[PDB]
């Protein structure tokens, strides 16, 4: 069903995406996993532990 | 919101009294940074009453952690709410989920 | 075989008012990639524009606060506020007024029309007034710069004094969202070997194509000063 | 973990890698073939060694 | 500068005893106006003393006989 | 101290008789006062600001 | 006052002067190690990898 | 201003050989350390021109596995030994060199036919060896110019034994990126060069010349 609703979106159903280097400009060699996780910022701020 | 939930979210955000439920359905009659009048469907309110439900939403208080517990109107000006919808997301919820 | 046939700015192809396809062509075999992330890192990082970087709003001492009248509090209005696209022609700083009453949406364009100062985006929701009763007055300070500003590390600047009110918000001065950029071939002079580079480009309405890859590339030629001199 | 897994995938060998079987004057213009992405990372080639 | 000290334990052959020489000359540089034997590249006197070691400019024994000697030189100061 | 004593009858400048207790804000914190609360006993009367 | 030249009298300071850093639980000596300091901005130590 | 940048300072060239050294640029804006360094990395690469061996034409020879007695390697190394020739012609876009010898040791670049317009920067260069005194060798070498890097195998008569043509003078080049500070801003950059070319160019000047090919590309945008 993920790789069903990837290809409504018109993305690759392998889930991975070619990347560039955006310092080099030329390609990492392998297809990178790309998506979008949810982070969460805990609350161990490194203000109040320093 | 997280776009890829379970759906516990809405249970969640409710359930923790960190948000603003309609205790009656209505129309919005005002709505503001810090408040929410609600106009009671005549279906809804008592005999003898004014039929007007008031929300005084919380703004930019201290958690035990000493984080932020600010409440933001969810609802805008004219709009019909029900009984149980989320008139105001409190901290950590979009549009009554729970967002962390 | 020791000169190369140098590129030239052919063809700017506009979507959007925010979007655009820049196309520079002639480029040899091997340069479209040099000069297309040369080009990308320097738009991506350093073209100049103008950003809201102070607010004062009339009842106003504090983001923490609310305002009667208005939907939302102060701190989503500077949240709204850090996202106005305007561009300033001659300035380097102007003070945009802002008032309006009455019930609806405060956008950009209820701003006050400033002659030298466009509003890209005239539809830009700064507020929401709900009350018929309710007005709001603000005194918007957009300024000219390069990158991103904190507010933070700017408070260093001892200005000789900041009164209680002034409302400094973060300055994201970089007008430019997204380059993407392509390398394929052209068909110039029989030869082959010609590639041609299409650079899109995704502003906030705020700079010119042209401009921008003007800028770009003249920012890229003065820092290559020191090693073509080289002592 | 990052560090073997670069040297890793640095010193393994493809079967048909681009730029394979080549024969090569040292170390130096192996780096300048993969730089330049006219010889893949993994290509098996002759290079002389000191 | 300093990253490795294994050249200066090769001629004070312990860790040790190149702490304690080190530390007695760098403390003779540091509070007191004994100058360096080697060119001063902008280091601290405990690097300055462990490369005076490290060229064996320095071990124990010199330490102890320049101690000897300055010491005759200046208690011999009987006027 | 005998030194502090001297150095007060050359300077003139006299010694203070009430000490610095003030309450500051803690090292590295920076932010924006948005709310201040004043609790007087009763019989103590109440400054400008209470 | 932090002025601009503590900042320089502070790279003056910390040039070959090594710091300890030490991670409990402190299983082995090991635990314990010198390194040189390299100011920098954040307010995170920047532990080399290899250790 | 906002048109105004960091320009480098600090230019510390340091020649570790007559044909390697290690230039450091300090300080960078942020982020220009690798937008120069690898700009300057794939012209130097690339795109630079120069004159390298083609083909060699060896007359006992007939294809890059073949054998040939009196020589103590491989025609392979041969052409290996050729591939790094570093040569300099100055009046032609092709030349055709000419190596006759016959003898004992070592047949080294100092043994090719005395041209007017090429110079090869290392005469001590070996090419390869002789043990048998009655077994020569007669190979005509085809410099030819260009520029970058072109493998043998993107070219591909009988005789010829293509090389992979190494036209730039580069061998290698190398760049860091490590922080610099200005007045407390922590977070510019430092770019530190390091290359090395074949002796046909002197560093530095290789680098001028690079970074003379990229500001000509960008001559046609570039605002006064």
């Amino acid at each position: 069903e993920i790789k069903e609703l990837l290809k409504l979106g018109d993305l690759p159903t392998s889930g991975q995406i070619r990347l560039y280097d955006g310092r080099t400009g030329e390609q990492f060699e392998r297809p990178v996993t790309v998506g979008y996780m949810y982070m969460l910022k805990l609350n161990h701020l490194v203000d109040d532990k320093m | 919101k997280p776009l890829v939930g379970t759906g516990m979210e809405r249970a969640v955000a409710v359930d923790s009294g960190v948000t603003a439920v309609a205790k009656r359905g209505g129309v919005v009659q005002y709505v503001d940074a810090s408040r929410i009048v609600i106009k009671v469907n005549e279906d809804e309110m008592y005999p003898g009453e004014a039929g007007i439900d008031i929300y005084n939403l919380t703004k930019y208080t201290r958690s035990n952690q000493n984080t932020c517990i600010n409440q933001m109107p969810c609802v805008s000006l004219g709009e019909p709410v029900e009984r149980g919808d989320v008139l105001a997301d409190g901290p950590s919820t979009d549009l009554g989920e729970l967002a962390l | 075989v020791t000169e190369f046939l140098k590129p030239r700015l052919v063809d700017i192809e506009q979507v959007s008012s925010t979007h655009a396809k820049v196309t520079l062509e002639p480029l040899e075999r091997g340069f479209g990639h040099t000069l297309g992330n040369a080009l990308r890192r320097i738009l991506l990082s350093s073209m100049p524009g103008c950003a809201v970087t102070e607010v004062e709003i009339d009842g106003v001492l504090h983001e923490y606060s609310t305002k009667e009248g208005v939907q939302e509090d102060i701190l989503e209005i500077l949240l709204n506020l850090k996202g106005l696209a305007v561009r300033v022609q001659g300035k380097d700083e102007v003070i945009l007024t802002l008032n309006k009453s009455g019930i609806g949406p405060v956008t950009a364009a209820d701003i006050t029309h400033d002659g030298d100062v466009e509003i890209v985006k005239p539809q830009h929701v700064i507020c929401h007034l709900t009350d018929e009763n309710a007005s709001i007055s603000m005194r918007i300070k957009v300024q000219r710069g390069r990158g991103y500003v904190p507010a933070s590390t700017r408070i260093h600047s001892e200005e000789d004094e900041r009164p209680i009110g002034r409302l400094l918000v973060d300055a994201c001065y970089s007008p430019v969202e997204r380059i993407a950029y392509n390398v394929e071939a052209a068909r110039v002079e029989q030869r082959t070997d010609l590639d041609k580079l299409v650079i899109e480009m995704e502003t906030n309405g705020t700079i010119d194509p042209e401009e921008a890859i003007r800028r770009a590339a003249t920012i890229l030629a003065e820092q290559l000063e020191a090693f073509v001199d080289l002592r | 973990q990052d560090v073997v897994l670069g040297l890793y995938y640095m010193t393994r060998d493809c079967v048909n890698a681009k730029g394979e079987g080549m024969v090569l004057t040292g170390p130096k213009e192996a780096e300048r073939l993969y730089r330049s992405g006219l010889a893949s990372l993994h290509a098996r080639v002759k290079v002389r060694i000191t | 500068a300093r990253v490795t000290v294994q050249d200066a334990v090769e001629k004070i052959g312990n860790r040790f005893d190149l702490v304690l020489v080190a530390a007695r000359r760098a403390r003779q540089m540091q509070v007191g106006g004994k100058d360096p034997l080697v060119p001063e590249e902008n280091d601290k006197t405990t690097v300055i003393a462990l490369r005076e070691i490290e060229e064996g400019l320095i071990n124990n024994q010199i330490l102890d006989v320049r101690e000897r000697q300055e010491q005759q030189e200046q208690e011999a100061a009987e006027l | 101290t005998p030194e502090e004593k001297l150095l007060r009858a050359i300077f003139g400048e006299k010694a203070s008789d009430v000490k610095d207790s003030s309450l500051r804000v803690p090292n590295g914190v920076s932010g924006t006062v948005i709310d201040v609360q004043v609790f007087t006993r009763d019989g103590v009367e109440k400054d400008k600001r209470a | 006052r932090e002025e601009a030249v503590v900042w320089d009298i502070l790279d003056e300071v910390i040039r070959e002067h090594p710091v300890l850093l030490n991670r409990a639980p402190t299983l082995h000596r090991l635990g314990i190690q010198a390194f040189e300091p390299v100011l920098i901005e954040g307010k995170a130590i920047q532990l080399h990898p290899l250790v």
